[PDB]
RNA sequence: GGGGCAGAAAAUUGGGU
RNA sequence: GACUUAAUGUCACGGUACCCAAUUUUCUGCCCC
């Protein structure tokens, strides 16, 4: 009677190579899958997949021992002996395949011993006594028969099959030992076999069926046995290529990789519709990258094209092949442990009356973090990238959890509550009785994907070099990252006599309570925090599988229905209502609920936070050159993705920030190389040989709808030091998220704690987490400008008692003299050069960012800063600020710059005013300079005032301190706050009451400076702190209708006398440094510094003081010790009270920016021939006459230089 | 000339690793180094790479395979993959023409000696067939100088082991001043076949192997050269057996004083085959009681030898007194693993006291069938016996599968592999080899150690009880056997709550929720102390298999050091049943229990639990209190063939120690 | 008699098992 | 029927693609023939 049997598989099932029985042993791929599904080919391509009836009739006679042994040998109430596993190799030939397994025994209850004539239906299903033996095919005289299962629809393995490399992992450490590829085949579509089973006789055909409905798994995988624009896209990406080398824009061609590659998170609509951002209204040149004239078309056109003329892949794949195409152009012209794996026959007898059931644990694996289940780059997973790390999905793109690495954890954590436990062994003829491996064999669980094929969210990241802070070289790499929240369905059968506390302790762990809020660990990247599944909607049920099993085998186990079981009706199929609860398991309590030990805390950043994800940037509209980060949250409730993206500081982030404060701390960051180390570093986070004993996690922003905008537009630039002027390619514009003192940001982060920290180890990330509370590690970019500065940290009270414990622990009388100014009262210019010299020193040995050297100082400066003319700082990010474009369109009105409504001074600002003055005093190079403007203006500045390179040729006192490219700086400047004062200047006739229209401020001129070849270069540009407001405030009407309405620049004036407040942090500075810095700060009474806006005209002049110096190794510094600081400045400031006009060009510096009215000096710019406000007739002061060469000689420059305060109209 | 410059400068760099002065930890980072120099140099270069960088690279692949250690039994992955890599590298450099007769020279030496340091990792890679190519290599080339490089002298002698004759190279290493004696031996006995030399060198090479740690090159080659004479049928094999094995218990019987050894996957194949080259001297026709009685005590002593010692993989490996020689054992070993290829008091085996027989065991691997040596003191007499026990070990795995998922239901499968022992061990009944009345010391070997040899059953109808004729107690080694009562608790409630409830015959210093600082702070030794607590098993290393007592529990490394007031005190351990702190069976069991530390601190005897019973039976035992093989056959302990499992409680205890 | 810049240079992967 | 099984013995659900790395460094939203 022939038996058509139909295989069907409810996971991805595994696949091998066919080879054959004397050349299986060549191959050891095939030769450990054996019980995998066979690949013959018909070329090494588009051949046959099968499964050998062999394979079947194993797993068929495996289900008939467990049938019987479950009845006590006796199916359906006919007796079945124990048959015979056991072959004499003297008398006949061993078998193909050898047991090596514990096999179920049980009674005889026989009437006579099995014989050709009448025996038990085991043996018939053995083929015990059939006329074949162990010789092949050779006619058919088998009782019982399994032919081979073939495919039930080429064929080309590439469409069936897809290459997985596989891992075994330690638990001593987090490494694997080891690897091997696997060739999981595609169970959706090529996921049902066809076979024939053929028995004669026919008194066994019940059992037969029994275990044909018995059989659980199959090759990997559950099984339901049942009766009866390539090639051309890369050409197209060629030509992007060959058009942006002939513009010179290689380097950012990989950045147009990454944009195309994420551009499949924005919809098809995004090219198709233009959504990307524009650029500015009057650029002329558009977007830096989309607007690029590539083959005579915008960018953005052509792709557009592009989009329309590959519309067959769709925009997923489509943007996909294309990012890896100009990926493989850019690489191409710039130059672009696998181990797989005597004669014993082991009798298992379960006692007659024990009660073996099935339990179910159906559930869902909600991700509480973004996960990553790792894979192998494409074409490497092909059986026979861009990105550098791929997330695991299956054909159909969604994510997927992989049987694998959840039975892999699974039985870590198995053995974590069981406390003792074995590394599994490869090649074992003995099978494992540790307590682990004995539970593991019985627990069989379903691979399960999500429903929810949408595009992995990239997470990009780098390595700081310790030795200057900044990245290293090729440390970059990106992350392929699930998103948060993504729900798996959870199927996990345990089958046995009773349900092992052990692995309730493991469910109860992994289970997300009220309060146990989920600790399953899936997938790598656990150090970062990446896949920490919260499982829920927990539904354990039972099966009578001793008097219930006729129902079992009816149902197959509820096997590839367990969606039906969660949304819910099963004879048999009883719920499990002693499942034991939390605090009532003693493995949960013992090993695993102190396992991990979690340690929530929220930081409060007081100011502008910037993670600075730039290839969002470019594709995001707004056209901002760095935007914060943010995430992508899966919303479970409601599907989909929640439209509103949270903003967090990476876990990396936070990661790589307690990281390098302990290595700081301590000292172990910066050692040469961190080989097989046990350094305190080394152990907390783990390195190459051991994994991390804590694992952080994102600083998610809880503190984001209390602000009416989240994101402050900053705008920044970079000012030649020589033409006083904005810098060729400088001006940039930042949008980190709206950070102040008064409102600030909340970032809720956590980490966990293994159970292995000594005292030792855990005061070192205690004075971490107080270090990062103390403001020494700035969150995001741009820490040394004031971005992202922690204002403080507030623990969770949940937080074990003893981890909080240990947590919670001026005047200058240098007076400078001045000259002609005083001896007169006559006017003079708004700018003057400052000709230092060439002598510029270098210090080949830089101070390195790592463990605070004891005898430097780090700590922090609280400076007041007072305004002795109006301050004019913008807010550039409302264009419209003081709502007067309507009465008069065209005219740039601007806002003085605020965040939250709260009146602040950039730290940028500050940082740079202070590094232009250190830059002068110390004689540094010219950092920002215009090279190569019209020989060239960079090309005569001597040799040594050129801006500096690498560190290969050491860096200038200025370059050295405030830091240069591939050199972080050691000095951190603050928003400065407000802190009272007399806010506005009342103008009583301006358009809001708190303005000043401001005259023409037209882009400085160098030929003037130097209008020949015979004069080399002046020096750096600085304005006197005139008077010369208050003619602008007179002449407010003659200036609103005689200038152009669409150039004049009206903004809100800071009243006299305004007091702001911000931090100095500077670190590892050293001894004499830190005075000069001060003496920079604070240069003395009748001395002050020239901020913002309208420098020419006499606004923003500042007046630095101090108020209180830090420094640890908190100890505030008295008087004294401030002093012979600034002392030994002027001894190192000598050689290269003190007396600073000792030195000539600091005379002179001193002079430019000497306040002489702390009496009334007049100085403005000369005109244009008898242009406005001409005043020929007496003090002509007039160009095309002042500036002619007959009236007066080329030395101009002379005049203009190094004479701080020179007449102009008398000389 | 950038090839040749960076060529040199690895030269310069795989000769300075070469030295043997650099230590192995600062070696590895050096000669990675090199690595990434030289593949940086390869990488612009693979248009026929010069010969130079070639030969650099194959140099340098060859130290990488030597300086990764094998992290298990087996031999590692990244030693073959070092391995195929030089080969596959220096295939390209050989397939060229050099142009240089040194050079080529070099580059067939080191090819052909690659080829047989892979032969010797896996003979699968390199056959007999990539020896003769290596032959034919070396004598084209003639590089035999052996008085200039001893990587010539290697090749020489592992070609003359491939047998063909050398008697060309034979003048040059008869000086051989770079060569060691056990090369001159092997040239001498193969080529020459002049035996009286070659025991001469022998000598000297046992000489100074007697002063070498484990891990040398010259251990596991002599061991295969003396196997290679017990399969050539020779006759000398069987002196320089003993003699490595007298040098292999010399060596070892100062250094590791927490009674450890070294792991070379031929150590106990050289003990098997000593133990079989003395046994087959005792055998021999002896003329004389007295010479066959020397050699069976001989047979004993090997036998102990072993057993005495541990044996722990680096991987396992890799106060604080302690660790400071384990540092220090750890660093000799893995020096001398490298160092190759660069250029309280003692117990007699024969003092007992009267009425004592006992029988140390060896399981022999080479020959397949163990041995029993006995020894009883009322004739003064050694003798033993051979026996199967691979059908033994079956039925053992059989027991050892049935209990651990039906602990007290498998009693039936306890009482098989009870018969199975009297089977397997007939002479355990009779007279002559163990005569009544007379207590029984057993020295069981590797898997023996978990048999129930008390509880052996005769082959007979009514096979009596091995237990109710003598008295028995275990020992793991020989080397092991050298007031108030004190109870330790630390079980989970609702069990034994009478002892320490109603404790009126003693339990003074006793403490209930008892920690490791409580069993580490008993001061004064008392008579008998009891420890109750199921501990935990270490599969890897059993220096870290725990009693599970309060604050983490004591391993077995904490109770060898922080315990000291436990000296001549019966303890009970009759809480944790013995199986629960060892690993399980598979082939061999080394691993030793933490009963046998309390042995080694000094205590009188362990009354232990083979396998895991209900906590009436032992309470019983611990409430039994007058001074364990009387109380067994009187409670029941002999009714096997009408109660099984009253027979599985009774059996499992059993006395480690020596009275 | 007129707005000038609106990003620039780096690093986009290296080591292990 | 073959393209593929061997039948008195297939723990391969017998193995987490795992571990290390801070999208950061530098820059006044500024200014005259
Ligand atoms: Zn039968
Ligand atoms: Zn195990
Ligand atoms: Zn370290
Ligand atoms: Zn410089």
């Amino acid at each position: 009677m022939n038996i058509t049997v139909e295989l069907t598989f409810f996971e991805p099932y595994r696949l091998v190579e066919w080879f054959d029985w004397d050349a299986r042993k060549k191959s050891h791929s095939a030769m450990r899958g054996q019980a995998f599904a066979q690949w013959t080919w018909k070329g090494r391509t588009a051949g046959k997949s099968f499964i050998t009836g062999t394979l079947v009739r194993s797993a068929v006679i495996k289900a008939v021992e467990e049938l019987l042994s479950l009845n006590n040998g006796k199916w359906e109430g006919v007796p079945c002996c124990n048959g015979s596993f056991q072959t004499d190799e003297s008398k006949g030939k061993k078998p193909s395949f050898l047991r090596k397994r514990h096999t179920l025994q049980w009674q005889a209850n026989n009437k006579n011993i099995c014989d050709k004539e009448e025996a038990c239906p085991f043996c018939i299903l053995l083929g015990r006594f059939d006329n074949a033996g162990k010789v092949h095919e050779r006619n058919k005289d088998y009782d019982i028969h399994f032919s081979n299962f073939d495919l039930d629809h080429d064929l080309r393995l590439v469409d069936i099959a897809s290459g997985r490399i596989l891992n075994r992992v330690d638990f001593d450490t987090g490494k694997a030992k080891d690897y091997f590829r696997t060739w999981e085949a595609d169970y959706e579509t090529y996921g049902t076999y066809t076979g024939r089973i053929t028995l004669r006789n026919e008194h066994a055909k019940k059992l037969l069926l029994a275990s044909l409905g018995f059989v659980d798994k199959l090759c990997g995988a559950l099984c339901r046995i049942e009766v009866i624009h390539n090639d051309e896209l890369r050409k197209q990406a060629e030509v992007i290529v060959e058009a942006f080398k002939q513009n010179d824009k290689l380097e950012k061609i990989r950045i147009l990789a990454d944009a195309i590659r994420t551009l499949r998170l924005h919809g098809e609509g995004v090219i198709e519709k233009d959504e990307l951002p524009d650029g500015k209204e009057e650029r002329d040149k558009g977007h830096h990258l989309w607007d690029i004239k590539v083959q005579g078309t915008a960018l953005r056109t052509k792709l557009k094209e592009l989009w329309q003329s590959n519309k067959d892949i769709g925009w997923r794949k489509f943007t996909e092949m294309l990012g890896s195409n100009l990926y493989l152009i850019y690489k191409k012209e710039t130059g672009g442990t696998e181990y797989y794996s005597s004669d014993l026959f082991i009798p298992v007898t379960p006692p007659e009356g024990i009660e073996t059931k099935e339990w179910i644990i159906v559930g869902r694996l909600k991700a509480a973090t973004p996960f990553y289940f790792g894979v192998q780059q494409p074409s490497d997973s092909i059986p026979g990238e861009h990105t550098s790390f791929n997330i695991l999905l299956d054909k159909e793109n969604r994510y997927r959890i992989p049987r694998s690495a959840l039975r892999g954890a699974l039985r870590r954590d198995l053995r974590t509550a069981f406390g003792s436990g074995c590394n599994v062994s490869l090649g074992g003829q003995i099978l494992c009785n540790c307590k682990v491996c004995i539970e593991m064999r019985r627990i069989t669980l379903k691979d399960s994907v999500s429903d929810f094929s949408e595009p992995p969210e990239i997470r990009y990241r780098i390595a700081k070099n310790p030795g200057t802070a900044t990245v290293e070289d090729g440390s970059l790499f990106d992350i392929e990252v699930g998103p948060e929240g993504l729900t798996f369905p959870f199927v996990l059968r345990y089958r046995g006599h009773k349900f092992p506390e052990q692995l309730s302790s493991v469910i109860r762990y992994w289970e997300e309570n009220d309060g146990k809020n989920g600790m399953a660990w899936l997938g790598g990247l656990d150090s970062t925090g990446k896949g920490r599944f919260a499982l829920k909607d927990i539904k354990i049920f039972e099966w009578d599988l001793n008097q219930k099993i006729n129902e079992y085998i009816k149902e197959r186990g509820m096997r590839g229905k367990e969606k039906e079981l969660l949304e819910m009706l099963p004879d048999g199929l009883i719920p499990y209502k002693f499942f034991e609860e939390r605090e009532c398991l003693f493995p949960y309590k013992e090993n695993l609920k102190p396992q991990w030990s979690e340690v929530q805390y929220t930081i409060e950043v007081g100011s502008p936070l910037l993670t600075a994800d730039t290839i969002s940037a470019l594709t995001e509209p707004g056209n901002r050159d760095a935007i914060a980060y943010k995430k992508r949250v899966y919303n479970d409730g409601n599907n989909a993705i929640e439209p509103e993206p949270r903003f967090a500081v990476k876990s990396e982030t936070h990661r790589g920030i307690f990281r390098t404060a302990v290595g700081r701390r301590t000292g172990d960051l910066g050692k040469e190389d961190h080989e097989d180390c046990t350094c305190d570093m080394c152990i907390i986070f783990g390195n190459e040989h051991e994994s991390s004993k804590i694992r952080f996690e994102d600083l998610e922003l809880i503190n984001g709808n209390e602000f009416e905008k989240l994101e402050k537009h900053i705008d920044h630039v970079a000012i030649d030091r020589f033409t006083g002027g904005a810098l060729d390619k400088a001006k940039f514009d930042t949008y980190p998220l709206a950070g102040s003192p008064k409102k600030p940001l909340k970032l809720k982060g956590r980490f966990w704690i293994k159970k292995g920290f000594s005292g030792d180890h855990k005061l070192l990330i205690t004075t971490a987490l107080s270090d990062i509370r103390d403001g020494l590690y700035p969150l995001g970019s741009k820490g040394g400008v004031g971005y992202g500065w922690v204002a403080g940290i507030s623990i969770d009270d949940n937080v074990p008692d003893d981890f909080k414990e240990m947590i919670n622990k001026i005047n200058n009388d240098y007076v400078h003299p001045g000259h002609q100014s005083p001896k007169q009262d006559n006017i003079y210019y708004p700018h003057y050069f400052l000709d230092s010299g060439s002598k510029v020193y270098r210090e080949k040995d830089i101070i390195t960012h790592e463990e605070f050297t004891e005898e430097l100082l780090s700590g922090k400066i609280n400076c007041k800063l007072e305004t002795l003319t109006p301050l004019i700082i913008p807010d550039t990010s409302d264009e419209n600020g003081l709502k007067l474009q309507g009465n008069k369109p065209g005219h740039k009105n601007y806002k003085f710059f605020n965040i939250n409504g709260e009146l602040m001074i950039p730290g940028s600002e500050l940082r740079g005013m202070l590094r232009t003055h250190f830059e002068a005093l110390t004689k540094s190079c010219f950092a920002i300079f215009g090279e190569d403007s019209t020989k060239t203006l960079g090309g005569k500045l001597d040799k040594a005032l050129h801006p500096c390179t690498g560190l290969s040729d050491g860096l200038c006192p200025g370059c050295h301190l405030f830091g240069t490219t591939d050199y972080k700086g050691r000095v951190k400047f603050g928003f400065a706050k407000y802190e009272n004062g007399p806010e506005w200047l009342i103008t009583r006739g301006n358009n809001p009451e708190r303005s000043l229209t401001l005259g023409v401020l037209e882009s400085p001129r160098p030929a003037f400076s130097i209008p020949d070849d015979e004069s080399e270069i002046p020096g750096r540009k600085f304005y006197l702190h005139h008077n010369g407001w208050r003619i602008i405030r007179q002449k407010q009407l003659e200036i609103r209708e005689t200038v152009q309405p669409e150039r004049n620049v009206t903004t809100e004036v800071m009243d006299k006398g305004n007091v702001f407040s911000f931090d100095v942090r500077f670190e590892n500075l050293r001894e004499w440094e830190l005075g000069l810095l001060l003496q920079s700060l604070d240069p003395g009474k009748n001395i002050a510094h020239k901020l913002g806006k309208g420098k020419p005209y006499g606004f923003g002049s500042v007046k630095i003081k101090i108020d209180s110096l830090h420094t640890f190794k908190i100890k505030r510094v008295p008087q004294s010790d401030i002093r012979e600081y600034i002392n030994k400045g002027y001894q190192k400031l000598i050689e290269w009270l003190p007396q600073w006009h000792v030195i000539p060009h600091i005379d002179k510096l001193y002079k430019l920016l000497w306040v002489p009215f702390l009496l009334e000096p007049d100085v403005r710019y000369p005109v244009l021939n008898e242009e406005s406000k001409g005043y020929i007739e007496g003090s002509d002061y007039t160009y095309k006459k002042l500036g002619d060469k007959d009236n007066l000689p080329y030395k101009t420059r002379v005049k203009g230089l190094t004479t701080p305060w020179s007449p102009w109209n008398p000389f | 000339t950038r090839e040749d410059i960076d060529r040199k400068e690895a030269e310069r760099l795989l000769d300075e690793a070469f030295n043997p002065r650099t230590k192995p930890v600062d070696r590895k980072k050096i000669i990675n180094s090199a690595l990434k120099i030289l593949i940086g140099l390869y990488k612009e270069k693979k248009d026929d790479l010069t010969s130079a960088s070639f030969i650099s690279i194959a140099r340098a692949y060859y130290l990488v395979s030597i300086t990764i250690l094998p992290k298990g039994t087996t031999i590692p992955e990244k030693k073959k993959e070092a391995l195929r890599k030089g080969i596959e590298f220096i295939d390209r450099a050989i397939n060229k023409f050099n142009g240089s007769i040194l050079d080529s020279q070099r580059a067939f030496r080191i090819k052909s000696v690659l080829s047989i340091e892979f032969n010797r990792i896996d003979r699968e890679k390199c056959d007999n067939i990539k020896l003769k190519n290596l032959l034919n290599e070396a004598v084209d080339k003639g590089c035999t100088d052996f008085d200039t490089y001893e990587w010539d002298i290697q090749i020489a002698i592992r070609l003359c082991e491939l047998g063909v004759d050398m008697e060309g190279h034979f003048d040059n290493l008869i000086k051989s001043n770079k060569a060691n004696d056990l090369q001159k031996a092997k040239a001498y006995y193969f080529i020459k076949k002049d035996d009286h030399k070659a025991k001469e060198h022998m000598d000297k090479c046992t000489a100074s192997l007697k002063y070498t740690p484990c891990s040398h090159r010259l251990w596991d080659e002599t061991v295969g050269f003396i196997e290679r004479l017990k399969g050539d049928s020779s006759t000398l094999w069987r002196d320089f057996a003993i003699k490595t094995y007298r040098s292999c218990r010399v060596q070892e019987k100062e250094t590791g004083t927490l009674r450890l050894r070294w792991y070379w996957s031929r150590h106990r194949v050289l003990y098997d085959m000593a133990f079989l080259a003395v046994k087959e001297q005792a055998d021999d026709e002896e003329p004389d009681v007295n010479v066959k009685q020397a050699k069976i005590k001989k047979l004993a002593e090997i036998s102990d030898s072993l057993k005495s010692r541990f044996s722990l993989r680096l991987s396992d490996m890799e106060d604080d007194e302690s660790n400071h020689e384990f540092k220090k054992f750890l660093d000799k070993c893995v020096t001398a693993y490298q160092d190759g290829y660069v250029i309280a008091k003692l117990l007699e085996l024969t003092q007992v006291p009267e009425g004592w027989v006992v029988v140390h065991f060896y399981l022999n691997k080479l020959e397949g069938m163990g041995n029993a040596i006995v020894f009883d003191k009322c004739a003064n007499s050694w003798q033993y016996k051979e026996f199967q026990y691979k059908e033994l070990f079956e039925v053992f795995l059989t027991w050892q599968a049935n209990y651990n998922l039906y602990k007290e239901n498998a009693a039936e499968h306890l009482v098989t592999l009870c018969k199975k022992i009297g089977e397997t061990m007939p002479f355990l009944f009779c007279d002559n080899f163990i005569p009544n009345g007379k207590d029984v010391l057993f020295v069981p070997h590797d898997f023996l150690h978990r048999l129930p040899l008390h509880g052996s059953i005769e082959n007979k109808t009514n096979g009596k009880l091995f237990l109710e004729n003598h008295s028995c107690c275990y020992l793991p080694a020989w080397s092991f056997a050298s007031d108030e009562y004190v109870l330790l608790k630390n079980f989970d409630q609702g069990h034994f709550e009478t002892l320490q409830n109603n404790q009126i015959w003693g339990t003074q210093s006793v403490k209930d929720g008892a920690s490791s600082d409580d069993l580490e702070n008993i001061r004064n030794n008392p008579r008998l102390l009891t420890i109750l607590c199921h501990g935990e098993a270490n599969m890897s290393n059993p220096f870290r298999s725990m009693l599970k007592l309060a604050n983490g529990g004591i391993t077995y490394l904490e109770i060898l050091n922080s315990v000291k007031g436990l000296k001549g005190s019966q303890v009970i351990l009759g809480a944790c049943e013995t199986d629960l702190v060892p690993p399980l069976s598979d082939v061999m069991d080394e691993h030793y229990s933490v009963a046998t530390a309390l042995l080694l601190i000094g205590a009188a005897g362990v009354v232990g639990t083979m396998w895991k019973v209900r906590s009436n039976k032992t309470k019983s035992l611990i409430e039994w209190k007058l001074e364990l093989n009387e109380w067994q056959k009187e409670t029941g302990g002999a009714a096997y063939k009408d109660h099984p499992p009253t027979f599985y409680r009774s059996i499992a205890f059993r006395s480690i120690g020596f009275p």
